[PDB]
């Protein structure tokens, strides 16, 4: 088990653990918000950057259809989030089983992730570091943990490519 | 006083003749 | 309770917006102070005692135009926070008006928009004026289009862009501006209406007999289009046709929502004295290819959908007797998969002429909004002008130095090129 | 006794029934403020069919005014004979179906149809037992064909044995207003063919042809068209309000004109119809009445009866006449126009008399007739539907509202075998 | 004869009780000065039920206005029909409960309730045989819900077999005001089930709904809402003050609707209720009265009766109507809507007729119905009660003056068993 | 009957008290001599025949501001020992204002407090206005609060504190006076209201369009806040929410009594001219974080309680509709354990407009006092300012040479950090 795919394994389990009602309202928070000015700038990038790599389709969609599928647990979006990270959601109680890329979608991810303002990049740096220190706002953590899955997926995919 | 001033339902509870 | 919010961005959005709000206040009878000496609420909000304020926002990134409105006559008509000014010119620059200096004014404008549209439920749509040639017209105007998409997803969005016409362009770098604008207004507006400057200049010359017009002369004619457009929401008619009807009847597939405009009659007092303005006559001049106000000859294209806003003393017998004439005439052609191909509406109120204007009193008029596959070539001339400059990195440092890097130019290339192929495959 | 709760959907429906209650109130001698005038007992012994007592002596119509946009209901209320309707029978929407059958039927007519079933059950259960419902709406619109036919379906499972009768305006061949005509028309005809008992078919282009060729009216408005339809709507219900030598209730029209339960599509005519300058020049008796109603220029549909065969026809005469010339003037057109009538049904044709004529005329007649000639009107809306469906046009407005392409496809298959069972009878 | 002693608890009960004493005063022809006008026998034939002679000819109400603040006392007195009350019947409070059930029931309600019971027994023993008391208050406050129910307990132990009728204005599901609603409500109801014969729930947002959709008001004030309640409770006591073909008192009503002493909470509806344009357009008859009464929009309570079973019911009609039509309409609403009525009681409802209608109505009706569909109120204030109680929220404004946690625990335990008793009878 | 005893300690207390009593004299209609040209018994006594004197003490160690009060316009309006002066200032020291020079003026202040409180039983409580960052406002504030607690225990002691606003302080030693102030008022103040300069400055910036307000422009705003709260005590209304009703409905736990304020609309002549100030629109604008009066953001805070006082021609139905619309409006979130979170009150008499001031004629106005868990941020950043203060003994030699030893700073840190984790555990 490679560490790159293990980071994918750990990242998904955070978003699956987060409550469906809380992550519903929190994801809608950062889209309709105005305060600190980075906030929707991360939302438009990241919410699309989920669906771009998780559908392997370079075409974009309206944001309202993106948002609903990002949080509806039995949707196609979480379905392929599972398959990329080595999981399958199995609806019975949706217990999830730990099972063992087009060129054009790649630069769409790369170009627009490099639009995330200087805020979102370096709270992501400190958030991983303070997670370790805590072991030794609940709103803003939702996008940041969504970028756990993006960073794990994008790095692992290019590792298999090269 | 003007906390309870119903000048409309006191006449809605009688047959109006417009 | 119908209501329409009239968003204006860019200098063309403001200056066109001054003419239509002049027309709306004059038609609805309210003085420039705001008080008239009950279906005006689509454009005017009640404010205490007998007062009616417009439902609009003014947006420039400069004080040079908006502050002059506060200095002008309609200063107590418009709410002060409705007119919003930045400081520095967006400077014909999509990148600066979308990434750099627009962010400090989007938060002000959207706070006003929410505070102005949440006053009454049953909002009807967002009517938007902008110029894709200009910097804050294309850049800031694009930015509010994501804002109104994520905030009000299901709401109608009418857009009226002043596209750079082929020969007359009045600037240099708008072959870069309007390709970046059309990349992001494909997925962020519901109906786009094509308007070119020389396409209204040439109407002023052959019809108004004006050899030396100005921008405000054009903005009277654009204001006449909008007034007959939202005429049914304000006045009772025989066949009311709201702006929800435009999307259900003129856009058959969500990408191809661009559509042209026309108006007839455009006559001054020296020819309404002699013309009989029959319903069949004014609709044939509306269908006349030289009468387009989008600079696009429809004879080298195929009509796809059609919409006519009759306005005045128009009996429904004559609209049917005239639409049969345009069906049988061969030089106009429709697409083979839209046999039923017309939408018509009649409002009882005659058009209103502004005193001092170059138009004349007309007892009936036709607004003319039609979708056709002929709009491919106006994107094609746009593609050739952009490809000429982009072959050797011209004016690119003025876009890449302000936050966006290389790649949005190529995405705008691929999205517009895909729009050409989409127009072609529909038209077969 | 008998009672017809009128139900009125769509902008066209409300304007065509503002004039329906105009001529019914005139025929019964009713002031716009509900007071009776005209000192004759023969209007008021059966006023419960279309009106109700309102403990103040005025008569409220049993009309369910229904729309999704507040505009045209403000127009009918402000018009003459407009305050006659009670205010709570108006049911309003705030957004309005934008000529979209999908959103009218499914996503925004559903929260309003709950109030509509409330207001129609207000007046159905108020009486002891009614006869049926009549619904006037469009099939080219959104609020009429989308949400009004949702009412047509739901009242069928709750009131199964009762007879419901629709006066629908259809898309026109030549003049095509409201560009999505066949999408709203084929989908409505699908749901209406198993949820209606009589379907009287009206066409606006036929109304313009009547107003020009027979009435010589140079400027026909929509009020002029709505007068013509409503004159036929009074003649189809004459016997339920007035006596006659041979009474016929409206159920008698259903049993006689329907040989097979899946075919109940009719063609409507009205006679006499004479130009204002030619009124005194033309004799008015039964032979001149019957020679007019069997003419395509007198018919209210875009279908020539000579191109098909009359399966079963009917006439509702009106006024003081002789039952003799009701018999053989109706029979001599059978044995002269022998080829135009179907062979495997003898004596094809119902005759009834309702002794009270409409006002201003001494006699009249209303034609309700099942004909195979309605075939080409069905073919024209069908092949325009497949014209836009083979290229996937305009379907995102429908499938984006909670629809799927299912409801288009078996609408088409349920439409072409409606074609096949008609085309097998000629 | 029989007298009913009215008590107004809290600032809500004072305003909705002053509205009662001007509509009863108008019904009996009494001027606000106490002088009679209206020269009819039946108005003064039974005036001792609500009024007492004052040896000067002016009638004084048997009403003890009582509160912890002078804020609404001087508004009642200075209002119209305000000088009718005896000034000695007022009991002022100077401290004022801070909307605490503890601060009403325990701290300053102790030294003020001895000054209310001395005038309650003064008004009770003044007549020969008292029928009972009616009390009127809200369950969201401190002085009305907390100390008003303190009076209810001690009038029970002093007058056991007298009828104790309660008009409780329950707190809101949706639009919550006076933020400690469930703390005042749950502590009141668990003390009120042991000490009340009849309880009638009234919800402000249901009165808001009635004022919006059925009556069509644009500017509703509190005096509007209070007049719905006052006109409703005038119909409950019609037969006590006026002759009728079928009489019914409060003790008559309690035998009908109480199969078991735990469940005594009722729904109240008043019919007819029509708007401005609609009042001249409806026929005022029995079948529309019972149809507009057996529906959710006319109930003065925010619980839908169709979500459960009507366990018992009653209707006090008023006017000169048929006894035939009253009883047949009771059979029709049971036979058609049989699913909404419980099966182990044949003929769940009953009726009465009071020959004197309300002034300005030919005929009216009030409805008192014990239903198991009102349990949704008890659960939705239970889950709000447990929402704050689970982590000790706002408890220090109750435990700091003499109330402990174990009778808070008894509060929900006496609250869930009420819901469980309703579950087993449904 | 009912009455309130205003206390005005500190220079902020003197100047704010000037604006509150100028407003109150203007409300009840009394001249500066105290005459008239029983709704005034809450603030004014019936002294003599036709004269009215305030129920307020002006406890301040600066003679240069309160001798200047007793020589100005209202010199005959106040009784001469309502205005109490020291000799030398505390000069932004908690220790000097509490230990050395404050003990000779509390003994004379309580002479007037008892002499005015025994006027009539029925007192609701005290309205203490002070400056936290000051020395007389905080040092004398602590000493006066504990003598008021030991003598008048059950009385509702309210506090309107001029907290040091986060980025502008007009002092250097303000974190010492502010940490020691909370150590007093957590155990003493029953209801505390967070006021600060910077949030009142920028609501004058954007709502009154005044680019430079002085302190008295702030003082009109705070005067209208206390006028809207105590209008229930003076004028009859539909829901009279008293001082006793405040402390029950806003305090879920006795330690947390720190509420923020908002007063809206606050509009000048130009923009009292274009709106309708309907209840829904003026209760949304009260709830905007921009209209907060503490520079504290409710976006990263969870609401606990929220009181709304209304004045003017306010209909209850539109209040109940609007408070439902703000509950379904989900930018502000209420805490899970407190689902119902509102205490509304309606008064019919609108606020009389100060002439020559900065606000205009408003038919209906909303005051709001709300508790939230966002108070953590206004205590955490003064914690971070104070822990680098006390790191290496800056400005400590002044305090320790004044009568208190080293160590009282430490328990002032420990109980405020206990207050921090108290606010964290509530919103879990
Ligand atoms: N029809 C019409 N077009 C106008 C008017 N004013 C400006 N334009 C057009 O707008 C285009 C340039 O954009 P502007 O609106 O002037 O400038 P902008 O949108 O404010 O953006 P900036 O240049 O950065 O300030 C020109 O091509 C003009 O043709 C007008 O009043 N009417
Ligand atoms: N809002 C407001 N705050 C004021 C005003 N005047 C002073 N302050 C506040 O008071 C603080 C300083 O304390 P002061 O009131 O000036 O002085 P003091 O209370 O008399 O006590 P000392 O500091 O010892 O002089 C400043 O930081 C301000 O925050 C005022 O007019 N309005
Ligand atoms: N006969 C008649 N037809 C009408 C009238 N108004 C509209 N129509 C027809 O209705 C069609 C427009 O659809 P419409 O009924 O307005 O849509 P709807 O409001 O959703 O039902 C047009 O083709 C008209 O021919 C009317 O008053 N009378
Ligand atoms: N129906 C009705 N309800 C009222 C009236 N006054 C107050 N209320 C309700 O009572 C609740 C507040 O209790 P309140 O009477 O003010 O407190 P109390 O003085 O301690 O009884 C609010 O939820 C109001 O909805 C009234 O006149 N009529
Ligand atoms: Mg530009
Ligand atoms: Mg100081």
């Amino acid at each position: 088990e490679p560490p790159s795919f293990r980071r994918l394994r750990h990242s998904f389990l955070k978003l699956w653990n987060y409550n469906e009602a809380q992550f519903k309202a929190a994801l809608y928070r950062h889209a309709f918000s105005s305060f600190p000015a980075y906030n929707y700038d991360t939302t438009a990038i990241l919410c699309r950057c989920i669906y771009q790599l998780c559908a392997d389709a370079t075409s974009a969609l309206p944001l309202n259809s993106i948002l609903m599928l990002l949080t509806d647990r039995q949707s196609y979006l979480w379905r392929r989030m599972a398959r990329l990270s080595g999981y399958v959601i199995c609806s019975f109680i949706q217990r999830v089983v730990p099972i063992p890329i087009r060129g054009a979608v790649l630069e769409s991810i790369e170009l627009k992730l490099a639009k995330l303002s200087e805020e979102f990049i370096d709270e992501f740096v400190l958030y991983g570091r303070q997670q370790g220190l805590l072991l030794q706002p609940e709103d803003r953590y939702v996008l940041m943990d969504l970028y756990e899955w993006l960073a794990a997926a994008m790095t692992f995919s290019q590792k298999c490519i090269k | 006083n003007r906390r309870n001033w119903s000048e409309n339902i006191e006449s809605l509870l009688r047959q109006a003749t417009p | 309770m119908r209501e329409v919010i009239s968003i204006h961005v860019g200098q063309a959005g403001i200056q066109i917006g001054n003419a239509c709000w002049e027309l709306f206040c004059l038609e609805h009878g309210i003085q420039p102070d705001g008080q008239m000496p009950d279906a005006f609420n689509t454009f005017f909000s009640e404010t205490g005692a007998g007062k009616h304020v417009p439902r609009c926002v003014f947006l420039d990134l400069e004080p040079t135009v908006v502050d002059e409105v506060r200095t002008g006559t309609y200063r107590h008509l418009f709410h002060p926070e409705q007119l919003i000014s930045g400081k520095e010119d967006a400077a014909n620059n999509f990148a600066r008006g979308h990434y750099t200096i627009g962010k400090e004014i989007v938060d002000l404008s959207l706070d006003r928009i929410r505070k102005l549209a949440d006053n009454c439920t049953g909002l009807q749509g967002f009517l938007m004026f902008n110029a894709v040639g200009g910097g804050t017209g294309s850049g800031l105007g694009c930015l509010l289009l994501e804002r109104l998409s994520v905030d009000y997803g299901k709401k109608s969005k009418l857009n009226f862009c002043s596209w750079p016409s082929p020969q007359v362009s009045t600037a240099v770098v708008e072959p870069y501006n309007s390709v970046l604008s059309t990349h992001s207004l494909l997925e962020h507006t519901d109906v786009a209406v094509m308007l070119d400057n020389e396409a209204i200049y040439d109407i002023c010359r052959r019809n108004l007999d004006i050899e030396r017009p100005t921008y405000t002369n054009l903005n009277r004619l654009i204001a006449q289009v909008i007034s007959s457009l939202t005429a049914s929401l304000r006045f009772d008619g025989a066949l009311n046709v709201d702006v929800t009807e435009f999307q259900t009847n003129l856009v058959p597939y969500p990408r191809i929502h661009f559509m042209l405009s026309s108006y007839a009659p455009i006559i001054s007092a020296e020819k309404a004295y002699h013309e009989q303005l029959s319903v069949a006559e004014i609709t044939n001049s509306a269908f006349e290819p030289a009468s387009m106000m989008a600079k696009c000859d429809p004879r080298h294209g195929k009509y796809m959908a059609c919409c006519l806003m009759y306005r005045g003393d128009v009996v429904p017998k004559d609209v049917n007797a005239a639409v049969a004439t345009i069906k049988t005439k061969r030089t106009i052609q429709f697409v083979d998969w839209c046999p039923t191909g017309f939408k018509c509406g009649i409002n009882y109120q005659p058009p209103t002429v502004v005193p001092g204007g170059d138009l004349a009193k007309v007892m009936r008029a036709v607004c003319m909004i039609s979708n056709s596959t002929a709009i491919a070539e106006v994107f094609s001339r746009m593609d050739h002008k952009f490809d000429l400059m982009y072959a050797k990195r011209a004016f690119v440092h003025w876009y890449v130095g302000e936050g966006m890097e290389e790649g949005e130019f190529s995405e705008a290339r691929e999205d517009l090129a895909a729009l050409e192929k989409d127009y072609e495959e529909v038209g077969i | 006794m008998r009672e017809i709760v009128h139900v009125q959907g769509g902008q066209c429906g409300n304007q065509i029934g503002a004039k329906f209650w105009e001529v019914i109130s005139d025929e019964h001698g009713i002031d716009p403020t509900g007071t009776y005038c005209g000192d004759s007992d023969l209007q008021l012994e059966r006023i419960n069919v279309f009106y109700n007592e309102a403990t103040g002596g005025r008569f409220v119509p049993r009309a369910i005014l229904m729309d999704l946009e507040p505009g045209t209901m403000d127009s009918v209320r402000a018009g003459p004979f407009g305050q006659l309707f009670r205010p709570d029978n108006f049911v309003f929407g705030q957004t309005g179906a934008g000529n979209n059958w999908a959103k009218g039927h499914y996503t925004e007519g559903a929260e309003l149809i709950d109030s509509v079933l409330d207001v129609v059950r207000k007046e159905a259960e108020g009486c002891d037992c009614l006869q049926g419902f009549q619904i006037t709406h469009s099939l080219g619109g959104g609020t009429g064909s989308g949400m009004g036919t949702l009412l047509i379906s739901k009242v069928r499972e709750e009131y199964p044995d009762r007879i419901m009768e629709t006066f629908s305006v259809f898309p026109s061949p030549k003049v095509s207003d409201t560009v999505v005509e066949p999408y709203n028309a084929t989908l409505s005809v699908h749901q209406l063919v198993e949820n209606a008992d009589e379907v009287q078919v009206i066409d606006n282009e036929a109304l313009y042809d009547i107003c020009f060729r027979t009435l010589k009216l140079t400027t026909p408005t929509y009020g002029d068209l709505n007068h013509l339809v409503s004159a036929a709507m009074s003649g189809v219900t004459c016997c339920l309000r007035f006596p006659g030598q041979l009474n016929s209730d409206l159920r008698k029209l259903a049993v006689n004109l329907i040989p097979f339960p899946r075919l109940h599509f009719f063609l409507i005519g009205f006679a006499p119809l004479t130009s204002r300058g030619s009124q005194q020049y033309r004799a008015l008796s039964v032979p001149e009445l019957t020679q007019q109603m069997f003419d395509a220029k007198n018919m209210m549909c875009a279908s020539d009866p000579r191109h098909g065969r009359y399966l079963t026809a009917s006439a509702m005469f009106r006024g003081r006449m002789s039952t003799k010339e009701v018999d053989e003037q109706m029979l001599n057109v059978q044995n002269k126009n022998s080829s135009y009538f179907v062979e495997w049904i003898p004596n094809n044709m119902k005759s009834s008399v309702c002794d009270i004529p409409p006002k201003g005329l001494k006699m009249s007649v209303t034609f309700v007739g099942n004909s195979t000639a309605i075939q080409e009107m069905f073919k024209r809306v069908s092949d325009q539907f497949t014209a836009m469906f083979r290229r996937k046009a305009f379907l995102h407005w429908y499938t984006g509202e909670g629809m799927d392409e299912m409801e288009f496809t078996e609408a088409e298959s349920n439409m072409n075998d409606l074609v096949s069972e008609y085309q097998q009878y000629q």
